């Protein structure tokens, strides 16, 4: 099975990928009980928070404070949870 | 969640029933028009049966350039009900890890070297094995069908013959 291929059906890639991936949902749920996952979480938390604050400060000082740090943080959280739940 | 470990063509079991015991004991030679039993081995036990039965099917391929217009290619699913006069396959015995399938073959098929393939709904096709198809006088629906049994023994399964020479007197 190829993840990428031309299919003569409209939206064929979407259905092919969902049927390829989604039966692994319980496996994805169960494989996260190791402490290495906790270490990765605590690492990536800072690794993603620091560039967020830096870019938020620069962006806020650039656009006359119309959009700032809190908006960037909440947006990052929103697509993070959404992509974690519904991502391939 | 489904993975096939290996397939076992029960050659030594159905080769004597197909009268091909003298031909081989490891390779699988089958006669057309007669069902034969094979065994499939899973990697993990199946949670549900019918949903797993729905999304898997198997094909038979033969010749250099197979096609459905030359009758050199066939596709059929693993179903509990179907036409017995064409290609079909029904599960006879179910285990936690293994299935026993009974494949049926049409009484009018192209002979030659065959290959069996299995297709998963998401994953690609996988080759299970190879077998050969031959005519049989034991099938009532075949063009070559011998009513007598001793005639079958003499004219098909015998290997020691006699050739008559000399004049018409001796
Ligand atoms: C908020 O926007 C108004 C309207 O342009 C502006 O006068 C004010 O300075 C802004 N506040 C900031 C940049 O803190």
């Amino acid at each position: 099975d190829d993840p990428l291929q031309q299919t003569g059906q409209l939206f064929g890639g979407l259905v092919r990928d969902i049927r390829r991936r989604y039966p692994y949902y319980l496996s994805d749920i169960t494989d996260a009980f190791s402490p290495q996952v906790l270490a990765a979480v605590i690492f990536i938390y800072f690794a993603a928070l620091s560039p967020a604050i830096t870019f938020g400060g620069l962006l806020g000082e650039k656009t006359r404070n119309q959009m700032g740090v809190s908006e960037l943080l909440i947006s990052t959280a929103v697509q993070g949870i959404l992509f974690a739940l519904l991502g391939a | 969640a489904l993975g096939i470990k290996s397939c076992d063509f029960q050659a030594a079991r159905n080769n004597e029933e197909h009268h091909t015991k003298a031909l081989s004991s490891r390779r699988l030679f089958v006669r057309r028009g007669q069902p034969f039993t094979i065994i499939l081995y899973f990697r993990a036990p199946v949670r549900a049966f019918l949903p797993a039965l729905k999304k898997v099917a198997l094909t038979a391929q033969t010749g250099e350039q197979p096609s459905k217009i030359n009758r050199t290619q066939a596709t059929f699913p693993i179903s509990s009900l179907g036409d017995r006069k064409w290609w079909s396959a029904v599960v006879e015995e179910r285990d936690a890890q293994s299935w026993t399938i009974s494949v049926t073959t049409p009484a009018d098929a192209v002979i030659g070297h065959y290959s069996l393939l299995l297709q998963v709904s998401g994953r690609k096709q996988l080759l299970l094995g190879q077998f050969t198809l031959l005519f049989n006088p034991w099938n009532r629906e075949d063009a070559v069908f011998l009513k007598n049994e001793a005639q079958r023994m003499e004219y098909l399964l015998n290997q020691n013959g006699l050739i008559y020479l000399g004049t018409a007197d001796c």
